[PDB]
């Protein structure tokens, strides 16, 4: 970046010393420090929790957070949205030299940047990981309650977890059960919103 | 200031599991915390019923589950198997019982009966 | 501080001195002077080639 | 043009290493 | 040897309307965690 | 590690109103919680 051939400035740039050194360190501690917090954010559970013997949850409906089995990509419906509504450039994400030199006018930035040494590092975990971390935390909230999360995860029906949820703030458990038939609509017209 | 002098609902807080208590420890530049956690272990599955119909009202557990080892029903405590008899004491009633979904047709013991 | 008051507490100052007060000379004991004459008198310059 | 990484284990173990060149083909070359 | 890394053991919970698990026994266990709390003074004399 | 993974009595931490569970979302460099919350409605006075 600083010299870009011309031994003369690479021989001139010796007398500074090790400040190349420091900023190469400080950026390879911001590097390591994201792959750190997203492993923390993401990674928190041991098990990969597959998707039950399939919907039966007291006539709730999660078609929409489920991941989709059926798109090469194992993401949800609103999972897709949320990708879809955020913009990325580069969506190949590799730039060799057979492609910067071509027919681009200097239209592209990307090999501005290269041609002076920034590049930009792939992420250790691919998004086709988080979403099979999401999709084990999903199947583990549903199926077990809170229980996989404090150790071995046992099953329970939904309708008596959401009573229990519903006992937890101070709300008798049998108003569940009269109108179960009402929460379950507005939760999923909620979830269609 | 949460941990080591009281007790903390957070969970995974201060070490996987239910927190029960925390010693603080010195350390060059740093603290180090012991945290004592409860771990649940040997499970075993049961039948389960939301409630059950003895006068036709549905009785509801006042704390637990209703759980069955196949020909008989108890009520159980949530972390620890602890089976006793269906009672009025540790059940209450709250309407007729053809709302409920899932309910199941059992006798509910009256311990006032005996002295009679 | 750059001030003429001074509040409660602790304050750094400079590094402490130790003067030398002292001048110490070390040379190498060469008696004969330089070749001046024969240098500068040359009779004969080399050419520039 | 391209990175270059260098993959090894401690010294005192071994001096085996792996070389790993950023944002190009193997089969265009300039690799070795 | 290079290898694509693992993110966990595969496991699956027996779901079912009418079935629960409840655990039989327990155990103590005790954890450690380390946390920094300060580091060490530093003075630079400008001049010197 | 708080909402998801269990229930939260500290107000207004997770939504706004009660809390009874959560959801989690990926985003591109993020995430996303999906909260599920109780609201009461239609109130009527009364002597107490
Ligand atoms: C849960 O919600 C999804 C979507 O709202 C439902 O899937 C729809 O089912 C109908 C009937 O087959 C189809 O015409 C739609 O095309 C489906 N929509 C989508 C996005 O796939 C699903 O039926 C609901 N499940 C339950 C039990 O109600
Ligand atoms: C389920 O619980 C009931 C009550 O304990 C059991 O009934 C008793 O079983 C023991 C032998 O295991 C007998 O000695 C008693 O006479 C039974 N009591 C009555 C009133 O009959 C029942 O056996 C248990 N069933 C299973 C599969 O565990
Ligand atoms: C619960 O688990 C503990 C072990 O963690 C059991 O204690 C052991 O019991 C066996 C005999 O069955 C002994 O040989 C071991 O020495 C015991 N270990 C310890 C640390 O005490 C305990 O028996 C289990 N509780 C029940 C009801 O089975
Ligand atoms: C409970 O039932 C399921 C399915 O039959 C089984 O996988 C599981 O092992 C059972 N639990 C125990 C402790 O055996
Ligand atoms: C549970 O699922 C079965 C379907 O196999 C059904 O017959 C039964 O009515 C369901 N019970 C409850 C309480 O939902
Ligand atoms: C439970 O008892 C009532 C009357 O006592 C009866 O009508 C009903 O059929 C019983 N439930 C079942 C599943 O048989
Ligand atoms: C060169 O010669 C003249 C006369 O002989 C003399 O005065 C002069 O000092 C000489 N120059 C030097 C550097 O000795
Ligand atoms: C290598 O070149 C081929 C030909 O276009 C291309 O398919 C491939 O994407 C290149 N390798 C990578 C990692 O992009
Ligand atoms: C309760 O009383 C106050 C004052 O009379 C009134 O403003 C309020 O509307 C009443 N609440 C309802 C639900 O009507």
């Amino acid at each position: 970046y600083i010299c870009g051939d011309s031994t003369e400035c690479s021989n001139l740039l010796l007398q500074y010393g090790s400040f190349c050194t420091q900023l190469n360190r400080a950026l390879t501690g911001i590097a390591v420090e994201q792959d750190k917090n997203t492993q923390e954010v993401f990674a928190q559970v041991k098990q990969i929790y597959k998707t039950p013997p399939i919907k039966d949850f007291g006539g709730f409906n999660f078609s929409q957070i489920l991941p989709d089995p059926s798109k090469p990509s194992k993401r949800s419906f609103i999972e897709d949205l949320l990708f879809n509504k955020v913009t990325l450039a580069d969506a190949g994400f590799i730039k060799q030299y057979g492609d910067c030199l071509g027919d681009i006018a200097a239209r592209d930035l990307i090999c501005a940047q290269k041609f002076n040494g920034l590049t930009v590092l792939p992420p250790l975990l691919t998004d086709e990981m988080i979403a099979q971390y999401t999709s084990a935390l999903l199947a583990g909230t549903i199926t077990s309650g809170w229980t996989f999360g404090a150790g071995a995860a046992l099953q329970i029906p939904f309708a008596m977890q959401m009573a229990y949820r519903f006992n937890g703030i101070g709300v008798t458990q049998n108003v569940l059960y009269e109108n179960q038939k009402l929460i379950a609509n507005q939760f999923n017209s909620a979830i269609g919103k | 200031s949460e941990c080591v002098l009281g007790q903390s609902k957070r969970v995974d807080f201060c070490g996987k599991g239910y927190h029960l208590m925390s010693f603080p420890q010195s350390a060059p530049h740093g603290v180090v915390f012991l945290h004592v956690t409860y771990v649940p272990a040997q499970e075993k599955n049961f039948t389960t019923a939301p409630a059950i119909c003895h006068d036709g009202k549905a009785h509801f557990p006042r704390e637990g589950v209703f759980v069955s080892n196949g020909t008989h029903w108890f009520v159980t405590q949530r972390n620890f198997y602890e089976p006793q008899i269906i009672t009025t004491d540790n059940t209450f009633v709250s309407g007729n019982c053809d709302v409920v979904i899932g309910i199941v047709n059992n006798t509910v013991y009256d311990p006032l009966q005996p002295e009679l | 501080l750059k001030s003429f008051t001074v509040e409660k507490g602790i304050y750094q100052t400079s590094n402490f001195r130790v003067q030398p007060t002292e001048s110490i000379v070390r040379f190498p004991n060469i008696t004969n002077l330089c070749p001046f004459g024969e240098v500068f008198n040359a009779t004969r310059f080399a050419s520039v080639y | 043009f391209g990175g270059v990484s260098v993959i090894t284990p401690g010294t005192n173990t071994s001096n085996q290493v792996a070389v790993l060149y950023q944002d190009v083909n193997c089969t265009e070359v300039p690799v070795a | 040897i290079a290898y694509t890394m693992s993110l966990g053991a595969e496991n699956s919970v027996a779901y079912s309307n009418n079935s629960i698990a409840i655990p039989t026994n327990f155990t103590i266990s005790v954890t450690t965690e380390i946390l920094p709390v300060s580091m060490t003074k530093t003075s630079v004399d400008c001049t010197m």
